[PDB]
C-alpha cells in the first residue's frame, strides 16, 4: 500500500522566513488526489491545500503547493506566528494514508520568564495534601531549569512539570511546576522556593515564601 | 452552515466496546460520505473507514477490518462507529469527516477522546492559586481526560493558559489554569475559575480570591 514519507518531522523558524515541507509517495499518487492539512493543538485538522495546489477556502496566499513526480512539496513563503501548528499529507489510492506529520515552531527573541511560587491552599491541607506550585510565564527559549528548594535543601523526584504550547501571537510558552507533600511533612518545614534558571536571566531568580 | 458534532466518547475497559456518533448538519446527507480518523496522544492521524449513505456502504482500512464497523442513519443525518475488543492501543482522539471533491476531507469534527483503561473514573478536586498579578486554579485527582477551564464563564480568556493535564504516580491527572491580570485589580473585580469533567458528571465553580 502506498505510503507517504514526510519530513523534517520538526522545523524552527522566523518570522517571514521560508518554509519548505516534502511528502514522498511510495509509488505514483495523482496530483487530484493529494491534500494537505494544518491542525493547531486542540483542534480538528483543517483542509489547508487540496489537489496539490488549489488553496482552501479562506487559506492565506502565503501557502502553496506543487508536485515533482512522486515527490510533494507544501511551501510557506513568509512564516507568520499564527502558522505554528502541526502539517500532515493525505493521499488518496483506494485507501488513505497520511504522511507523519511535520511540526513548524517559530524562533523569536530570548523572552525572560516572569516566576510566580503559589503556596498551597487552605482547603487543600484540609484533604491532606499540599501542591506547591512555581509559575514561569511567556518566554522563549522553551529550555528552562526550575529547581525546588525546602529549607535551602535541594529536592529531588517530588515535582513534574507540565508545558504550553508556543503561543500564536507571541510565540512565548509557559511552564507550570507542582511540588506535592503530604500535608504532614508540608508542615514540618518552613521555607519553600523555586529557583529558575533561563538564557534570558543574566542571574537565576528564586521566588519563595514562608509558610 | 456546514457542521459535524461528534459524541459518545469517554471510559472503555479492556476489551471493551464503544459507540461514537458524527452528526452532522448544514448540507443534503446523503451528498457526501463521512470518515473516521484518529489520533493517538502525542501522534500522527490514521484514517479507520467511511460510510457512503447514498450507496449505504463502508469501506476500511486493512488494519481495521474486523474489529469496527460503522453505519449511518440518514433519518438523523447521523454516522456512527462501532468499536470492539478495544485495547489501550486504541486510546486517541476521534474525529469524524467529510468528504468532498477530489477525496479530500473539508468538515471534520471537533473530536472525542476514547481510554481504554481498566481504571475508574473520578471527578476532580478544585483548589485557588491565590494572587500575591497572577492566580489561578488547581484542577487535582481526576480521571479520565478531559477536563475544561474558563474563566468568568467565557469572559476572561486573554492572559490564560491552561496547561496540558500530568499523569501523577497515583495514576489520576492534575492541571493548572492560570491567569496574569493587572498589578492593581485585586479588589474590584472577581475572578471564578470554571472547571468542567463530563466523564464523571462533575462542574465546579471556584473563587478565586487573594488570602
Amino acid at each position: 500500500d502506498i505510503q507517504m514519507t514526510q519530513s523534517p518531522s520538526s522545523l524552527s523558524a522566523s518570522v517571514g522566513d521560508r518554509v519548505t515541507i516534502t511528502c514522498r509517495a511510495s509509488s505514483s499518487v495523482s496530483s487530484s488526489y493529494l491534500h494537505w492539512y494544518q491542525q493547531k493543538p486542540g483542534k480538528a485538522p483543517k483542509l489547508l491545500i487540496y489537489s496539490t495546489s488549489n488553496l482552501a477556502s479562506g487559506v492565506p496566499s502565503r501557502f502553496s503547493g506543487s508536485r515533482s513526480g512522486t515527490d510533494f512539496t507544501l511551501t510557506i513563503s513568509s512564516l507568520q506566528p499564527e502558522d505554528f501548528a502541526t502539517y500532515y499529507c493525505q493521499q488518496y489510492s483506494g485507501y488513505r494514508t497520511f504522511g507523519q506529520g511535520t511540526k513548524v515552531e517559530i524562533k523569536r527573541t530570548v523572552a525572560a520568564p516572569s516566576v510566580f511560587i503559589f503556596p498551597p491552599s487552605d482547603s487543600q491541607l484540609k484533604s491532606g495534601t499540599a501542591s506547591v506550585v512555581c509559575l514561569l510565564n511567556n518566554f522563549y527559549p522553551r529550555e528552562a531549569k526550575v529547581q525546588w528548594k525546602v529549607d535551602n535543601a535541594l529536592q529531588s523526584g517530588n515535582s513534574q512539570e507540565s508545558v504550553t504550547e508556543q503561543d500564536s501571537k507571541d510565540s512565548t510558552y509557559s511552564l507550570s511546576s507542582t511540588l506535592t507533600l503530604s500535608k504532614a511533612d508540608y508542615e514540618k518545614h518552613k521555607v519553600y522556593a523555586c529557583e529558575v534558571t533561563h538564557q534570558g536571566l543574566s542571574s537565576p531568580v528564586t521566588k519563595s515564601f514562608n509558610r | 452552515e456546514v457542521q459535524l458534532v461528534e459524541s459518545g466518547g469517554g471510559l472503555v475497559q479492556p476489551g471493551g466496546s464503544l459507540r461514537l456518533s458524527c452528526a452532522a448538519s448544514g448540507y443534503t446527507f446523503t451528498e457526501n460520505t463521512v470518515h473516521w480518523v484518529r489520533q493517538a496522544p502525542g501522534k500522527g492521524l490514521e484514517w479507520i473507514g467511511g460510510i457512503n449513505p447514498y450507496y449505504g456502504g463502508s469501506i476500511f482500512s486493512p488494519k481495521f477490518k474486523g474489529r469496527f464497523t460503522i453505519s449511518a442513519d440518514t433519518s438523523k443525518n447521523t454516522a456512527y462507529l462501532q468499536m470492539n475488543s478495544l485495547r489501550a492501543e486504541d486510546t486517541a482522539v476521534y474525529y469524524c469527516a467529510r468528504r468532498a471533491g477530489a477525496y479530500y476531507f473539508d468538515y471534520w469534527g471537533q473530536g472525542t477522546l476514547v481510554t481504554v483503561s481498566s481504571a475508574s473514573t473520578k471527578g476532580p478536586s478544585v483548589f485557588p492559586l491565590a494572587p500575591s498579578a497572577a492566580l489561578g486554579c488547581l484542577v487535582k485527582d481526576y480521571f479520565p481526560e478531559p477536563v475544561t477551564v474558563s474563566w468568568n464563564s467565557g469572559a476572561l480568556t486573554s492572559g490564560v493558559h491552561t496547561f496540558p493535564a500530568v499523569l501523577q504516580s497515583s495514576g489520576l491527572y492534575s492541571l493548572s489554569s492560570v491567569v496574569t491580570v493587572p498589578s492593581s485589580s485585586l479588589g474590584t473585580q472577581t475572578y471564578i475559575c470554571n472547571v468542567n469533567h463530563k466523564p464523571s458528571n462533575t462542574k465546579v465553580d471556584k473563587k478565586v480570591e487573594p488570602k
